[PDB]
């Protein structure tokens, strides 16, 4: 039960990965691309205000694991069935004004003492639930988040160069780089197995000026947090051989395919998983404008 | 005054897309008895075979 000045930032909180087999910040990883830019563009629109009414605070008995599940399905590997309610019925509840479901740390939700497991503040994760509940509603006719508008957006986030690009447009980019074989989907293991909650109750809750400082900390750890994950999309991904080295080489960095199949290279969307990202990045993306 | 020596080709282009295999066949086909043209349609013949 730790209050903040920054969730991440701190000890047990950090994001690492795997360069073949080190570590690295991600920073560091993402500084080890390559883009061909091939005709087009990619106008970023605008992201529709969220469905502001979020689903109903059902009991339910359990220990709804969300950290890690929230993950599993959006760069996991096969989240066999993603939305089902039941684990944000209740992490609805979260987002009330007085509740005994606290978020423990390790990232779960319990009852009235959790025990031993030292959750968030009650507030943080207050103001969290309050917005990533609606998560659970992707699902739904009514909600769905209409994905390859905010695919647009993914990308001039992830590569476009700051400001020049920053600047609303820019060339879809065929992304390529030093790769050590089943590298991508060895990477996004790497992350499914990293703590995001630490990264969102810090997002969804650090006030104004020190929500910019954290922008700026995470402006890479968030951007590789979905370069693995538009991965899972961009179409063709094959390797592109050059001297002994390997690099793989992925179709196009922005432009969403809505593919469902599932390939080797990468991670794969089952058709209700797009259902799923799409929604959850309306909201990251809402959110990480301000 | 020789080395006579294999000079495994890939260390002679830098664009290794065509080199291929390497120094191990001379030591191969130095084995082989040299054969003629009716010799190989033999040897061929029986490894087809």
């Amino acid at each position: 039960q730790q209050p903040t000045g920054g969730y991440t930032t701190l000890e047990q909180f950090a994001f690492t990965i795997r360069n073949d087999g080190t570590n690295a910040t991600p920073t560091q990883f993402l500084q080890l691309l390559s883009w061909e830019a091939t005709e087009n563009e990619l106008v970023k629109k605008t992201i529709p205000t969220p469905e502001t009414h979020l689903p109903s605070a059902r009991n339910v008995p359990g220990n709804v694991y969300i950290e890690d599940a929230i993950t599993q399905a959006l760069f996991g590997i096969s989240a066999q069935n993603v939305n089902a309610h039941g684990y944000f019925s209740r992490l609805s509840a979260l987002a009330l004004p007085n509740t005994s479901a606290r978020l423990g740390l390790d990232g779960v939700i319990y009852n009235s003492e959790t025990i031993n497991i030292p959750f968030y503040d009650p507030a943080a994760v207050a103001n969290f639930a309050a917005t990533y509940a609606k998560l659970g509603n992707a699902s739904t006719p009514r909600y769905r988040a209409d994905m390859i508008d905010i695919y647009a957006h993914v990308g001039l986030e992830l590569a476009g160069t700051d400001a020049e690009r920053a600047a609303g447009v820019m060339p879809v980019k065929r992304a390529k780089f030093d790769s050590w074989e089943g590298s991508l989907i060895s990477l996004s293991r790497d992350v499914v197995n990293w703590k995001i909650l630490a990264f969102l109750i810090d997002l969804c809750s650090l006030e104004g000026e020190a929500l910019r400082a954290f922008k700026t900390r995470n402006r890479d750890v968030f951007r590789m947090m979905l370069f693995i994950m538009s991965t899972a999309v961009a179409a063709n991904v094959v390797n592109r051989k050059v001297t002994k080295r390997v690099d793989r080489v992925l179709e196009y960095i922005g432009v969403n395919s809505m593919r469902t199949a599932g390939r080797t290279a990468t991670i794969t969307y089952d058709l209700s998983r797009h259902e799923f990202a799409a929604k959850f990045l309306q909201l990251t993306f809402t959110r990480w404008n301000a | 005054r020789y080395h006579e020596s294999v000079l495994e080709i890939a260390d002679i282009f830098d664009q290794a897309d065509f080199i291929q295999t390497s120094d191990a066949v001379r030591q191969l086909r130095a084995l082989m008895p040299t054969l003629s043209t009716s010799q190989i349609r033999h040897a061929i013949e029986r490894i087809a075979q």
